[PDB]
């Protein structure tokens, strides 16, 4: 069973770009495009980004990012205070028929 | 706005079964697709079930295949998740989701999260 | 400051969708 593989955490200063990347088999990332969820400690998971690039409602425009292949890269600028959370990547599988969720990113500012 | 009201989670024994009910309010429940994620405290979200329109089921997660069960009424705007042979793998906190694709086979993302109920599987 | 879907709280149990061109010192008068 493939699993979405995540970095475990990440620390940057406010301001500074901040990168996380989801690696993905080819039949799960490759055939349909990887969905971003910003879950805040605590809280029910939000969706941030909805098919790669494209942003829902009510997420900021700093929030990017690019997948190429089968990896998929969340590019957040202009980052602030209370940005703080963990992101999961999540792809549906067409050979395991099944959705994959990857372990997460601990976004964070000290 | 789209509601997930989560009820029917609470500390039951492994070898019992518990029923997780989800109430859909704020869209129509037929026209989009309905699924169940869980995620255990300090681990990464993990997917459990998925139903669609047609109320066929999509799948299930290999460790819970033939111990959970899902079925949902369009008429009440519900879903309902059967768990049997519960066990300390199993006990996490099942969230509802909410899915833009009935089909669910490709570019299908969770619009909206459930609040979630904590299902704690112990002796 | 559009007020909207203030006039009812449930909506279930929908039978019949109808969408067209509006009704609407003008009298308008309906039947
Ligand atoms: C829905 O409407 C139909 C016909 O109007 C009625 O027979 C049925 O009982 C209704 N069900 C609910 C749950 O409102």
């Amino acid at each position: 069973q493939s699993v979405l593989t995540q970095p475990p955490s990440v620390s940057a200063a406010p301001g500074q770009k901040v990168a996380i990347s989801c690696s993905g088999s080819t039949s799960n990332i490759g055939d349909n495009f990887v969905s971003w969820y910003q879950q805040f400690p605590g809280t029910a998971p939000k969706l941030l980004l909805y098919d790669d690039a494209r942003r829902p409602s009510g997420i900021p425009d700093r929030f990017s990012g690019s997948k190429s292949g089968t990896s998929a890269t969340l590019g957040i600028t202009g980052l602030q205070t209370g940005d703080e959370a963990v992101y999961f990547c999540s792809t549906w599988d067409n050979s395991l028929n099944v959705v994959l969720f990857g372990g997460g990113t601990k976004l964070t500012v000290l | 706005e789209v509601q997930l009201v989560e009820s029917g989670g609470g500390l039951v024994q492994p070898g019992r079964s518990l029923t997780l009910s989800c109430g859909a309010s704020g869209f129509t429940f037929e026209d989009y697709a309905m699924h169940w994620v869980r995620q255990a405290p300090g681990k990464g979200l993990e997917w459990v079930s998925g139903i669609d329109w047609n109320s066929g089921v999509i799948g299930y997660a290999d460790s819970v295949k033939g111990r959970f069960i899902i079925s949902r009424d369009n008429a009440k705007n519900s879903l309902y998740l059967h768990m049997r042979s519960l066990t300390a793998e199993d006990t996490a906190l099942y969230y509802c989701a909410k899915d833009v694709y009935s089909e669910s086979g490709s570019g299908s993302y969770y619009d909206y999260w459930g609040q979630g109920t904590l299902v704690t599987v112990s002796s | 400051m559009e007020s909207e879907f203030r006039v009812y709280s449930s909506a279930n149990n929908c039978t019949f969708e109808y969408v067209s061109q509006p009704f609407l010192k003008n009298l308008r008068e309906f039947v």
